[PDB]
């Protein structure tokens, strides 16, 4: 049992590579309704908190905080903005679950697009990085790979 | 050979049977089907031929008495108001569906050509042969394209459509009987509430007027007369499911007002002159804290950055350009302008020409700015938005933990009820693809955000210690009255106020708080378990009747995913699937409201709430109370 956690703000593409990590958009229907719809055995099994569409309610994701082992600070790499908002996530995850280290990646997002591009790869790699792409399927197994070694 | 398939059943022999089978492993269409079948179907399959071309096998709107296979020639799919929309040939078969959905027939079948033979399996055959084997997705096509989708999902329920053929195939299947009321309603429900999203009143007003005056193209004077009078019904009767799913909400859509009062003058028109809808033209004659309307004028502030504001007078439903625009006029400029979103905290979002009804998604505390792009990161927080300073535990306190959870439940109730089923639709497919107001959700949703903060505010606002373990004692217990009046809601936003950073912190507050409350909140708190996708509340909620307020982050998270997760178009076709998953879920929301709900001071307080939002200033606040 192990519980992993996506971070970020809006529009960026946790929904996106939430879904296409335990199922995948397309191939089959998702209900997010059933018991095993964040659930994927991969051996260990996983269940991914995601704060997608919950971002206005700030207690449900200090809620998963807590529950949470693992952490993705995920950003599109076509906002600015959003680049800069995770700052604050790293921050408050040391302060939920009271901890000194705490087991994260970051995750640079939408990384198929590149004539929209504002971020470079450059930034993420100071503050684990990858730049991954929910939509092309690129480095989307990966994310949650890292978190349960770590 | 052909004598031997013309024989009745009954009256074929064991060597009749024989060859036949032979036969029947070299036809193409039933090559996916066993040898157990097979050896059925020997003993059923009638060979049917006509020589005329024109010559006429099945009527549409006829009952479906047989399912056919073509062993020579072709044949035209004709549908009312369309002509032939395809050609079946050699090998292909037909009549599946109103023989298995038993529902009428969508087309008419005629002959291409000259001399088509046939191989023929009626019902009662069809059904204890074939109705599970025989799976084959149903293919409804118009100029080779798919145009409608249905499979075993025992009836074949549509998967995916063209808007029209969708609406026609909705339409088609009404059962005018009255012991099918509440049957023929919950059919329709997925197209009348969905049909926001891929077949707009723009389109499908013309589509309802259109077909309520198609005209069949055969048969006799009569069966002419009631094909049309029945289709007439059924138009009527999705008129009236499509009227009542929108209730006040048709006043915002003028092009939807405009149709129903001309479809009214219709139906009243043609009642009088055929003497006909003496049930259904009533019903239509009657159609011809309150919820917010898109329409309704808001006297709203815009802030600039030095903190003197504009007051604009705009619809709810206005978009940020319109209010872009409405500020500019009462500051009379005509230099680039942008709206900006700005929290008790400081944090900024700027806000796209193209969003609608923003004024309800702020936060608690948050405000709309006005200024050019270069003062952005100039912008500072309004002193009004950091929120309360002294407590208001000497004004609640005196009052019931009984009558606070009573008074919340009343008001919430009051709020929930004002948010429409379709809100829910435009809150997840996104405001601005519909140009209409979610305000009546969005409060709503806040309340939620409100009440939790009420706890953190007062719980950090409470010097004492003493008066401290009261109030955390004191707000477990309106969580339990809540729980216990089923309102779920605020009930989680009390437990959550409580496991809030700011208020776990204070270990010396809850220490001191006795074991019999320190059980009754980790009870709560073990409800709140993510895991298993929520197992902990989805159970609990499941158990509860109807008169009910359910956790509404929860709801919109499910709402989220079932978006984001499924496709809206599959192969340029409407996903219906999705679109049934979203229905469910709204209809969800529709059980919780299916029943009703059973000291002014006290309603006076709780709906006047006065919170502290900023979390920085909340934490530190606690870190005074308790180093
Ligand atoms: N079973 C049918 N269901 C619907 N339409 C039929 C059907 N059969 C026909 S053909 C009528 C005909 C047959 C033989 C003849 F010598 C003269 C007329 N039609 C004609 O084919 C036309 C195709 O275009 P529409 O505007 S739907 O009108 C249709 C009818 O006039
Ligand atoms: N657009 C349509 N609307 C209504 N009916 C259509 C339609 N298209 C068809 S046949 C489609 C098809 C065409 C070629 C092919 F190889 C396989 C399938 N049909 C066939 O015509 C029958 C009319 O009676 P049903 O019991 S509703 O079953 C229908 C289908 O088998």
């Amino acid at each position: 049992e192990y519980k992993l956690v996506v971070l970020g703000s809006g529009g960026v593409g946790k929904s996106a590579l939430t879904v296409q990590f335990v199922q995948g958009i397309f191939v089959e229907k998702y209900d997010p309704t059933i018991e095993d719809s964040y659930r994927k055995q991969v051996q260990c099994m996983l269940e991914i908190l995601d704060t997608a569409g919950t971002e206005q309610f700030t207690a449900m994701r200090d809620l998963y905080m807590k529950n949470g082992q693992g952490f993705a600070l995920v950003y599109s790499i076509t906002a600015q903005s959003t680049f800069n908002d995770l700052q604050d996530l790293r921050e408050q995850i040391l302060r939920v679950k009271d901890t000194d280290d705490v087991p994260m990646i970051l995750v640079g997002n939408k990384c198929d697009l590149e004539d929209e591009r504002v971020v470079g790869k450059e930034q993420g790699q100071n503050l684990a990085f990858l730049e991954s792409s929910a939509k092309s399927k690129i480095n989307v197994n990966e994310i949650f790979y890292d978190l349960v070694r770590q | 050979m052909r004598m031997i398939l013309r024989k009745p059943p009954g009256q074929r022999t064991v060597d009749d049977l024989e060859i036949i089978y032979d036969e029947l492993l070299h036809i193409k269409a039933l090559s996916h089907l066993s040898t157990t079948v097979k050896r059925e179907l020997a003993g059923v399959l009638i060979f049917e031929s006509h020589a005329k071309g024109g010559t006429v096998l099945f009527n549409q709107g006829e009952e479906g008495t047989s399912w056919y296979i073509i062993l020579k020639g072709s044949v035209n799919v004709v549908i009312y108001g369309k002509g032939v929309v395809c050609t079946l040939h050699e090998g292909d078969d037909f009549g599946k569906l109103a023989l298995v959905n038993d529902a009428p027939r969508a087309a008419s079948i005629v002959l291409r050509e000259d001399n088509c033979h046939f191989l023929r399996v009626d019902k009662e055959d069809f059904n204890r042969i074939l109705r599970d084997v025989e799976a084959n997705t149903v293919r409804l096509k118009e100029h080779d394209q798919d145009v409608l989708v249905l499979e075993k999902v025992q009836k074949y329920t549509v998967m995916s459509g063209t808007p029209e053929k969708i609406l026609e195939h909705f339409l088609e299947t009404i059962r005018l009987e009255p012991s099918l009321n509440e049957a023929t309603d919950s059919v329709l429900n997925d197209f009348v509430m969905m049909h926001c999203v891929f077949m707009p009143n723009t389109q499908l007003c013309p589509a309802l007027v259109a077909h309520y005056h198609a005209q069949p193209s055969q048969g006799t004077e009569q069966e002419r007369m009631d094909y049309a009078l029945n289709n007439k019904r059924r138009v009527i009767r999705l008129v009236l499911q499509w009227a009542a799913m929108y209730g006040d909400l048709l006043q915002e859509d003028d092009v939807a007002m405009a149709f129903l009062e001309e479809f009214y003058v219709s139906v009243s028109d043609d009642a009088r002159m055929m003497a006909a809808f003496k049930e259904q033209l009533p019903e239509l004659e009657k159609i011809v804290r309150q919820p917010i309307r898109g329409s309704d004028e808001v006297l709203f502030k815009v802030y600039c950055i030095d903190h003197t504001y504009t007051t604009i007078r705009v619809p709810v439903a206005a978009s940020v350009k319109e209010v872009i625009s409405a500020v500019a006029d009462k500051l009379g400029s005509g230099e680039g302008l942008i709206i900006v979103k700005m929290n008790s905290g400081g944090e900024k979002v700027v806000l796209k020409s193209n969003d609608v009804s923003v004024f309800t998604t702020l936060t608690i505390n948050g405000r709309l700015f006005a200024c050019p792009r270069e003062q952005f990161d100039s912008l500072t927080p309004l002193p009004e938005q950091e929120g309360p300073t002294t407590g208001t535990v000497g004004t609640f306190e005196l009052m019931s933990s009984k009558d606070l959870a009573y008074q919340m439940t009343t008001y919430d109730w009051e709020l929930f009820n004002c948010v429409h089923e379709l809100e829910l639709i435009y809150h997840t497919f996104g405001r601005h693809n519909f140009k209409k107001t979610t305000a009546n959700l969005d409060l709503f949703l806040r309340r939620f955000n409100e009440i939790q903060f009420w706890v953190v505010t007062e719980v950090c606002l409470c010097s004492q210690l003493s008066k401290r373990v009261q109030l955390l004692k004191k707000f477990i217990k309106i969580a339990a009255h809540c729980k216990e009046y089923k309102n779920l809601n605020s009930f989680f936003a009390i437990v959550m106020g409580l496991s809030n950073v700011a208020v776990s912190r204070l270990a010396l507050t809850w220490e001191k708080l006795p074991s019999k409350f320190k059980k009754f909140y980790a009870e709560f708190e073990s409800l709140m378990d993510p895991s298993r996708n929520h197992r902990a509340y989805r159970l609990t909620a499941a158990k509860l009747e109807p008169p009910l307020i359910p956790f509404m982050p929860l709801l919109i998270k499910d709402m989220t995913f079932t978006h984001e997760g499924n496709k809206t178009f599959i192969d340029n076709l409407v996903n219906f699937e999705k679109m049934r998953m979203i229905a469910n879920t709204a209809r969800t929301v529709r059980y919780y409201r299916s029943q009703p709900f059973n000291h002014q001071d006290v309603r006076s307080y709780v709906r006047q709430l006065n919170v502290i939002d900023n979390q920085r200033t909340l934490s530190q606040m606690s870190h005074r109370l308790e180093p």
